[PDB]
């Protein structure tokens, strides 16, 4: 499922991850289009940040939505 | 006994007589004096039952108490009129003030104090002519009332009646040997009050009574006050006084048409030119004895105009609407000298008209000139700064550039005005400091609006440096509201009110740009308010992390970049992590938080309440107080 996560300037990120896809690498695909490496896009799932596997069903399994991500560096 | 006192006071105030007599029936002499003379608070008035009966026009109640029960006529009570508070006024003063002739005649018959003076030296005859009742005025004078007695402001009975539209009492007072040359505190005479109000009939009685026009405490002739008041009929009422000379007549005619040029209630383009036409024509009458006007040098605020020194120059601008509005400001200021308290109002109205016509450069120049002329006179220039912010927000809202030196000029005025307002808080005692505090808070809000406008302009580097220097000066003057909020605290607070008048659509709080611009200028980021909250405590209280996430993110990294102690704890023992109320804000703080053994050790010290005073470094006691 394609995502419409907002960014630092109202951009979009295409996760292309289904609701059963874990957010451990789902944020990497969203940040692949934007440019950020996998373990740097500390995305906020409308109230919390995904940790470890973090299957997308935890974040209400929303389709697309708008996930404002943090630009937290040095997290690699 | 006290419970019946309220009913007795109510009975006298409500006008009931049979119930009042029944309540006072079978009462001993001790009960009569206590019930008739006990003050009661009702509607902000501490008035006796007899006084409130005279104020409410209950003559029968007054007649019942005065004739039968023998109540004193010299009791003092506080009354509340239409915006005026009078304390210590007897029942005769209230009866005359309320315009009840049927109550006034009863008190004087019993022996009331006709020449009674209240706290502000107020005569019942003065109150009667203030209310406009001629019958009370004629009766009081015939009952040995001193007309010449004035108030603490040196305003006699004739002078106050000259301000209000009551000609009949003025005519009776003038023929009752009243002084027309009596001056108020600021030298104002009776004709001065009539000139501002614009009473044609009252003025005609004064000049017949040898008015002997003189200047007031401000050196302002009342003939020019009517010209300044847009009173066309009053201006051509004193020109035939046979002692007004020639130069004074020119000054009056020039000011009247100029006042007509720039005034909301009395705007007319045909009388604007005509009144100035005759004044300059009278100058060009003798020929070899010409009276050339002492034209002030041209001001950049008023374009490049140098008034009109020739008859053909004003004729060339007969149909010029822009010039006639602009010329009227110059000649009026040239006459007044810009020192009057009302010279700025036509300028501010002309600027408002220009702004309402989508002409911004001219209105900005005129408003800046008005602000300078008001700040040099030490005026309450807070609404002026508010409308400056409003017009700047409208300029940037219509997508036009704003002149950065003009922003610098108003910013330089705001920082100096705040110091004056800072003095007004400290100098003024607890009488009007509550309003002064509100004005100073409004000044801080207007400064924030100005800086928010500056965050959207191009900000050339020299002008940007000047703006930063002004903001640095204001910050080092430590601007703090009554809540302990600094500029940063309000700039990071969504609860800070933004003006709805053309401003809330542009200035949005919290704003990360202004905060950034407030940290590059060096605001004390670890400042504490009355609640102990820092800027970081306030910003994490924001309840809108989705609608504007960046304005919560780009401010936090802006906040903790100069040394905003993320672990510093408020007066109520709350870490900013504890005052999160938002997962996004708390995770942003956690990402921006860097651990330090200083913080952990201080928190462990305070969590166990070890005595540290006079044992640890002096700078470390404050750090302990932080956590």
């Amino acid at each position: 499922m394609l995502i419409k996560v907002k960014t630092l300037t109202g951009k979009e990120i295409e996760i292309d991850i289904e609701p059963t896809d874990k957010v451990e690498r789902i944020k990497e695909r969203v940040e692949e289009k934007e440019g950020i490496p996998p373990q740097q896009q500390r995305l906020i799932y409308s109230g919390k940040q995904m940790n470890d596997e973090k299957t997308a069903a935890d974040y209400k399994i929303l389709g697309g939505s708008v996930l404002h991500l943090v630009l937290a560096l040095r997290g690699g | 006994m006290e419970g019946l006192a309220g009913y007795v006071y109510k009975a006298a105030s409500e006008g009931k007589v049979l119930t009042l007599a029944a309540l006072l029936l079978n009462r001993s002499e001790s009960d009569i004096r206590y019930l008739l003379g006990y003050v009661s608070q009702q509607g902000g008035q501490r008035s006796t039952p007899l006084i409130i009966a005279a104020r409410n026009g209950h003559a029968k109640v007054v007649r019942l108490l005065l004739e039968h029960y023998r109540v004193q006529t010299q009791q003092t009570g506080t009354v509340r009129f239409d915006g005026y508070v009078i304390d210590g006024a007897t029942a005769l003063w209230c009866a005359a003030g309320a315009g009840h002739f049927e109550v006034v005649k009863l008190l004087v018959s019993h022996g009331a104090n006709v020449n009674h003076t209240t706290v502000t030296n107020s005569t019942p005859l003065r109150a009667a002519c203030f209310d406009g009742r001629l019958d009370i005025v004629k009766y009081l004078v015939e009952n040995n009332a001193n007309i010449s007695i004035a108030n603490k402001y040196d305003n006699t009975c004739l002078m106050i009646a000259a301000y209000k539209g009551h000609t009949d009492v003025v005519r009776y007072l003038l023929e009752q040997r009243a002084d027309p040359n009596a001056k108020a505190h600021c030298g104002a005479t009776a004709l001065h009050f009539a000139a501002e109000a614009g009473h044609i009939d009252i003025v005609k009685e004064l000049i017949k009574w040898r008015a002997a026009i003189v200047v007031n405490g401000h050196g302002m002739t009342p003939l020019k006050v009517a010209a300044e008041s847009c009173k066309a009929d009053v201006v051509e009422l004193l020109l035939s006084h046979a002692d007004c000379d020639r130069r004074s007549r020119i000054e009056a005619l020039e000011l009247l048409g100029a006042s007509f040029a720039n005034d909301r209630e009395n705007y007319d383009i045909i009388k604007t030119y005509h009144y100035l036409y005759l004044a300059m024509l009278e100058r060009f009458q003798d020929g070899d004895n010409i009276l050339e006007k002492e034209v002030l040098p041209p001001i950049h605020a008023y374009g490049n105009r140098t008034e009109c020194r020739n008859p053909q120059e004003l004729e060339s601008i007969r149909q010029d609407r822009d010039a006639l509005h602009m010329e009227g400001l110059i000649v009026r200021e040239r006459i007044l000298g810009a020192d009057n308290i009302d010279v700025s109002h036509p300028i501010i109205y002309r600027g408002a008209v220009y702004a309402d016509n989508m002409e911004f450069e001219q209105c900005i120049k005129l408003w800046l000139h008005a602000l300078h002329l008001r700040q040099k006179g030490n005026r309450n220039t807070h609404k002026d700064l508010l409308r400056f912010a409003q017009v700047f927000s409208q300029m940037i809202h219509l997508n036009e550039t704003v002149k950065a030196p003009d922003i610098e000029c108003v910013l330089r005025c705001s920082v100096l005005e705040i110091e004056q307002s800072m003095n007004r808080v400290k100098n003024i005692s607890d009488a009007d400091v509550h309003n002064a505090m509100d004005n100073y808070e409004c000044n801080l809000y207007t400064f924030l609006y100005l800086v928010c406008i500056s965050t959207k302009t191009q900000c050339s580097e020299e002008d940007q440096c000047k703006i930063n220097k002004q903001i640095y000066n204001l910050i080092h003057l430590d601007p703090r509201t009554r809540e302990g909020f600094t500029l940063l605290h309000l700039a990071v607070n969504s609860n800070t009110p933004v003006d709805d008048f053309h401003t809330n659509d542009v200035c949005s709080f919290p704003n990360a740009l202004v905060t950034k611009l407030l940290l590059d200028c060096g605001a004390e980021v670890n400042a504490v308010d009355n609640e102990g909250n820092s800027a970081l405590h306030i910003i994490v209280q924001y309840n809108r992390p989705i609608s504007d996430f960046l304005t919560l993110h780009s401010i936090i990294i802006s906040l903790v970049e100069a040394g905003a102690h993320t672990d510093m704890t408020n007066k109520q023992n709350k870490t900013p992590l504890d005052k999160s109320t938002t997962g996004v804000s708390e995770i942003l703080l956690k990402t921006q938080m860097k651990m330090s053994l200083k913080c952990l050790a201080a928190r462990a010290v305070r969590a166990n309440d070890i005595n540290y005073q006079d044992q640890i470094p002096r700078t470390l006691e404050e750090f302990v107080g932080f956590h």
